[PDB]
C-alpha cells in the first residue's frame, strides 16, 4: 500500500433505467390492486406471441417439402435403375 | 497497454532518479524549533535529519517499483486465480455449481 | 516437561474424515458446501475411502439430503 | 423425465429451470445403468422397463441412447423362455429403431450397443426370433447390414490397383460381436424364421470368408449349421 | 469415415417444443408426421444406397 | 498435491495396495486415450 | 541487490491473467453423422453447464 | 479397530480449468509424478 | 450441397421456434400467479448484476495505482489474504 | 466467440430477462424483430407456394 | 485518503533555476 | 392483426390437405418399391 507511481500516472493521463424498474417492481409486489392489472396486461402479450409462433410453424411446413420434395426426385430414379 | 504512453511514464521516472541523485549527501535541515534546545558549540541537535531521510526514502521507493509489481502479481494471480471458492455471490450461481460439479464426475466403469 | 510428550497424530484438531461427518451433521449451511465439497473431491479421486462398506453410517447422511 | 419426454399436459416443465433438471437426469440414469444388474428379474408390467422405452423414442444424446441400451440390455438378463416384459412391451416403434442403428457405419460404439441388446433379446429363441424376423423392414435390413458387418473397419484385399496396374491377418472389435450374433442366430432349428434367414445370408458371407481367413475359425457354428 | 462421429460447430436439429397449446397451434403435429416421414424416407434412401454393392 | 490424515481400517500397506490398483487403472484409461 | 532498474521494458503486470469469469465452459458438443443419416442422436451432453436448445439460442443471437 | 494413516495425494491443481482439455496433461504428469513415487516403496 | 443449407436454414429456423415459445411460456407463468415470478425477477436480476459487477478491479490501470489495497476496507476482498498467502509460502 | 464464459451466459440470462420485464411496462417498442419475422407478405407469398403446390400436386 | 506526499523543498525549481534555497543550487 | 388472422387461418385447411396427399403419394410409391424389391430378389 505505497503510492510509488500514482503521481506520474495522474501526470500522463488525467443504469438509472432499471434502477427505477426496480422500484416500479417493489411498488407493484405491495398492493394486490395492481396484479390483476399485471395479469391480464400479461395474457394479452402472450397472444402476441402465439400469433408469432405459428407464423414460423407454418414457414417450417413450407421448408420442409421441398427438401422432401428433393428426396422423391431421387428416388423415382430408383424406380427405374433397379427394375434394370 | 498502448506502449507509447508507457514509455513517457517510464521517462519521467528517470528524470526523478537522475535528479535526486545529484543531491549533495552533506544536506541538512534547520528547522525554527532548534531555537528551544539551546545548541552549543558542539552539541548534535535532533532535527537535523528530517530531509536526508526524506530525500532516500523517494531514492529507494523509485528502485523498488518492479519488486512490488512482482509482489502484486503473486498477490492478484493467487486472490483471483481461485475466484469461485471465496467469493460467496459467485460460488452460489447455477452455472458455476454446475461447472463445478461437472468437472468431477468420474468415468463411466464398462461392464 | 509435560508438554514434550504429546502425540503428533492429534495436534491438529480432528483428522478431515471425521471433520466432515460432522460437518453435515450439523445445521451450519456453509459448513456444509464445506463437507460436500470434499466428499465429491473424495469421491472422484480416491473412492475406496468413502466406500460404503467400510463406513455404514453414512449412506443416510445422503439420503436427508 | 417420461412426462416431459411423452408431452403430456400433466407436469409441462417450464424452460427457465430446464437446466436445473437436465443435470438432474443426466446422473440419475447412471445409477439405473449401475443397479439394473440387480433388477435382473425382470416382471411383466415394469415401470422401469416401461419409462425407458418410452424415453427411448425421444432423446437425442449420443450418451443418454447408450446408457438407455446398456440399461435394457442388462436388465433382461436371466430373464424366461415364455413370458416377461420383452415379449409385449416393446411396441415395434422400439424395436425398429434399434435394429436401425445397425446402418450408422461411422459410429461404432452405438452399433456394440445395439447388436449386444438383440442379442441378449434373442437368447430364448422361441417368441424372439419370430417377432425379431417378424416385420418386412426389421428383418430385411439385417440382410443387408449384417454381412456387411464383418468386413468392418477391415482392410481387405482390394482389387482396384489390380485393375489399375496399366490379408488382414486379424478382425475388428465388432467383427467378433457380429460372428457372436449370427452364430447365436444360427442355432434356430426346425426351419422356423432363423434359419430361413441364415440360409439367405450365405451365399454373400461365403464372399467375405474368401477374404478374411480369420473368418474361418470364427463362422464356425453358422458354417456347421451352413 | 472415422470410428467416430466428426465434432462440428454449428447446431444440428434442435428440438420442437411441447407445452404450447393444441386448442391454437394444431400444427405441430402435422410437422411430427413430416419429420418422421422425412426419416422414414431416409431410411430406406440408407439401405438402398448400402444395399447397392451388396 | 495435498495429502490428509484420517483413520481407517486398513494399514498404510494395504492403503498403497489400493493406491496402486487406483492408479494402474487410470493410466491406462488415459494412456489409452 | 539483484533488483532491475525501473526502465526496463518489461513494465506490464498483466499479460496472461485469465480471470476465471473468463474461463471456457464445458456446453453440448453437437454430432455429425454423414449426409443421410436424420434419425441419430444428432448431439451429445455429458458434463455440461446448459442446454442444447439455450446454447442453440446462443449460437442464434450472435450468428 | 484404529489406525492413523497418511491419506492419499489429491491433485489439486493451483489454477482450476472446466474443460477436460486443458486438464489431461497435468493429470498425466501428476499420475506419472505419483506413480514413480509410489512405486519405489514397494 | 444445397442440402447442408437448406438443413441449416431449417435449423435456424427451429431455433427461432425455440426462442419465441420461451418467450410465450415467461408471460404464461407470469400471467397465472405473479407474485413468485415478480420477486424472482427481483432476486435473480440483482444476482446477475452482482456477478457481472464481480469483476472490475482487475484492469490495466486499475491495478498498478493504489486505489485497491490502500484504504479498501470497504472492499475487503483481497489484502485480508496476505494472512494466509505467506503462510503457504507462495509470497 | 466460438466458446462461452460465465460472463456471456450471465450477460446473455440478463439481457434476455430485461427485455421480457420492458413489454409489461411498454419502454421498448420492439416492433422490428415482431414485423422482420412475421412478413406478411412473405406469408401471403409462402401462402402462394402452398397453393401452387396444391396446383402442382392435383 | 492516502497520498504520497509531494515534497516541494526537495524540488529543484524548473523555469528560473537562480531562486532555490543554496544547497540545491552547485 | 388482421392480415395475420387472414393467412393463418385459411392456411391450415391447406397444411392439413397437402400433408394428407403427400402421406397418399408416399404410402402409393412404397408400396411399388416394396413389391418391386421381391421380384428383384427371387
Amino acid at each position: 500500500s505505497l503510492p510509488i507511481e500514482d503521481n506520474y500516472i495522474r501526470e500522463v493521463v488525467g443504469s438509472k433505467l432499471m434502477e427505477c424498474v426496480n422500484d416500479a417492481v417493489q411498488t407493484l409486489l405491495q398492493g394486490d390492486d395492481k396484479l390483476g392489472k399485471v395479469s391480464d396486461k400479461s395474457r394479452e402479450i402472450s397472444e402476441k406471441y402465439i400469433e408469432e409462433s405459428q407464423a414460423i410453424i407454418q414457414e417450417l411446413v413450407k421448408l420442409t417439402m421441398e427438401k422432401l420434395e428433393s428426396k422423391f426426385t431421387k428416388l423415382c430414379d430408383l424406380e427405374t435403375q433397379l427394375e434394370m | 497497454g498502448d506502449p507509447d504512453t508507457e514509455i513517457r511514464i517510464s521517462a519521467r521516472i528517470s528524470n526523478r532518479i537522475n535528479e535526486l541523485e545529484r543531491l549533495p549527501a552533506n544536506l541538512g535541515t534547520y528547522s525554527l524549533d532548534d531555537c528551544l534546545e539551546f545548541i552549543t558549540k558542539d552539541d548534535l541537535s535532533s532535527r537535523m535529519d528530517t530531509f536526508k531521510i526524506k530525500a532516500l526514502v523517494e531514492l529507494k521507493s523509485l528502485k523498488l517499483l518492479t519488486k512490488q509489481k512482482s509482489i502484486r502479481q503473486k498477490l492478484i494471480n493467487n486472490v483471483a486465480s481461485q475466484a469461485h471458492h471465496n467469493i460467496p455471490y459467485l460460488r452460489d450461481s447455477p452455472f458455476t455449481a454446475a461447472a463445478q460439479r461437472s468437472v468431477q464426475i468420474r468415468s463411466k466403469v464398462i461392464v | 516437561n509435560v508438554f514434550q510428550s504429546l502425540p503428533k497424530e492429534t495436534a491438529r484438531g480432528v483428522d478431515d474424515l471425521t471433520r466432515m461427518e460432522m460437518a453435515l451433521l450439523s445445521g451450519i449451511p456453509e459448513e456444509i458446501k464445506w463437507s460436500l465439497k470434499k466428499y465429491l473431491t473424495y469421491s472422484n479421486k480416491a473412492p475406496y475411502m468413502i466406500s460404503l462398506r467400510t463406513l455404514p453410517d453414512l449412506l443416510p447422511l445422503f439420503k436427508t439430503f | 423425465f417420461q412426462c416431459v419426454a411423452t408431452g403430456d399436459n400433466k407436469w409441462q416443465l417450464y424452460e427457465g429451470n430446464a437446466t436445473f433438471f437436465n443435470e438432474l437426469t443426466h446422473y440419475t440414469l447412471d445409477l439405473m445403468e449401475a443397479i439394473s444388474s440387480y433388477i435382473a428379474p425382470a416382471m411383466k408390467d415394469d415401470h422401469y422397463f416401461q419409462t425407458l422405452v418410452s424415453i427411448l423414442n425421444y432423446t437425442k444424446d449420443r450418451y443418454m441412447v447408450i446408457s438407455i441400451l446398456r440399461s435394457l440390455s442388462r436388465l433382461l438378463v436371466r430373464s424366461k423362455a415364455n413370458e416377461e416384459s420383452a415379449a409385449d412391451n416393446l411396441d415395434h416403434k422400439t424395436l425398429s429403431l434399434i435394429v436401425s442403428f445397425l446402418l450408422l457405419e461411422c459410429d461404432s460404439e452405438l452399433i456394440i450397443a445395439s447388436l449386444d441388446f438383440l442379442y441378449q433379446y434373442i437368447l430364448p429363441g422361441s417368441q424372439r426370433i419370430t417377432e425379431l424376423f417378424k416385420s418386412k423392414e426389421c428383418s430385411l435390413i439385417l440382410e443387408a447390414t449384417l454381412p456387411n458387418l464383418l468386413s468392418y473397419n477391415i482392410a481387405t484385399p482390394d482389387y482396384h490397383l489390380l485393375q489399375k496396374h496399366k490379408f488382414p491377418q486379424e478382425l475388428s472389435d465388432v467383427s467378433k460381436v457380429a460372428c457372436t450374433f449370427l452364430c447365436l442366430l444360427s442355432n434356430d432349428t426346425d426351419d422356423g424364421a432363423g434359419s430361413a434367414f441364415c440360409q439367405r445370408i450365405r451365399p454373400l458371407v461365403l464372399h467375405k470368408l474368401a477374404d478374411i481367413p480369420p473368418l474361418t475359425l470364427a463362422l464356425s457354428e453358422y458354417m456347421e449349421n451352413t | 469415415t472415422q470410428t467416430n462421429p466428426v465434432p462440428v460447430t454449428y447446431p444440428t436439429d434442435a428440438y420442437i417444443p411441447t407445452y404450447l397449446p393444441d386448442d391454437k397451434v394444431s400444427n405441430l403435429a402435422d410437422l411430427k408426421k413430416l419429420i418422421e416421414m422425412d426419416s422414414r424416407l431416409d431410411l430406406y434412401l440408407t439401405r438402398r444406397r448400402l444395399d447397392t454393392s451388396i | 498435491a495435498v495429502f490428509d490424515l484420517m483413520t481407517s481400517p486398513f494399514t498404510q500397506e494395504e492403503v498403497l495396495i489400493k493406491e496402486i490398483d487406483f492408479l494402474k487403472n487410470k493410466l491406462l484409461d488415459l494412456q489409452s486415450l | 541487490s539483484n533488483i532491475p532498474d525501473p526502465t526496463l521494458p518489461p513494465t506490464e503486470m498483466m499479460t496472461r491473467f485469465l480471470h476465471p469469469n473468463w474461463y471456457a465452459l464445458p456446453t453440448t458438443v453437437w454430432l455429425k453423422y454423414g449426409n443421410y443419416n436424420s434419425w441419430a442422436p444428432s448431439f451429445n451432453e455429458n458434463g455440461t453447464v446448459v442446454d442444447s436448445t439455450t446454447r442453440g439460442l446462443i449460437w442464434l443471437e450472435r450468428i | 479397530p484404529l489406525n492413523w494413516v497418511q491419506g492419499p495425494a489429491i491433485f489439486h491443481m493451483l489454477t482450476s480449468p472446466y474443460t477436460q482439455d486443458e486438464i489431461i496433461n497435468h493429470e498425466m504428469n501428476f499420475l506419472k509424478g505419483r506413480l514413480l513415487e509410489l512405486q519405489e516403496i514397494t | 450441397a444445397e442440402d447442408t443449407a437448406k438443413l441449416r436454414e431449417i435449423t435456424k429456423l427451429a431455433l427461432q421456434l425455440n426462442s419465441s415459445a420461451q418467450k410465450y411460456q415467461f408471460f404464461h407463468e407470469l400471467s397465472l400467479h405473479p407474485r413468485e415470478t415478480l420477486t424472482h425477477y427481483l432476486w435473480s436480476s440483482k444476482q446477475n448484476e452482482l456477478v457481472l459487477q464481480g469483476d472490475q478491479y482487475f484492469n490495466e490501470d486499475a491495478a498498478r495505482t493504489s486505489d485497491i489495497y490502500s484504504n479498501n476496507n470497504n472492499d475487503r476482498s483481497l489484502m485480508g489474504n496476505i494472512s494466509l498467502l505467506y503462510s503457504q509460502g507462495r509470497l | 466467440y466460438n466458446n462461452v464464459t460465465l460472463k456471456n451466459l450471465t450477460a446473455f440470462q440478463l439481457l434476455s430477462q430485461r427485455e421480457n420485464i420492458c413489454e409489461l411496462l411498454n419502454l421498448v417498442e420492439s416492433t422490428e424483430r415482431h414485423n422482420s419475422i412475421i412478413n406478411p407478405e412473405r406469408q401471403r407469398m409462402s401462402l402462394e407456394e402452398m397453393k401452387k403446390m396444391l396446383d402442382a400436386l392435383k | 485518503k492516502k497520498e504520497f506526499p509531494v515534497n516541494l523543498t526537495i524540488k529543484k525549481n524548473v523555469y528560473d533555476s537562480a531562486q532555490d534555497f543554496n544547497a540545491l543550487q552547485d
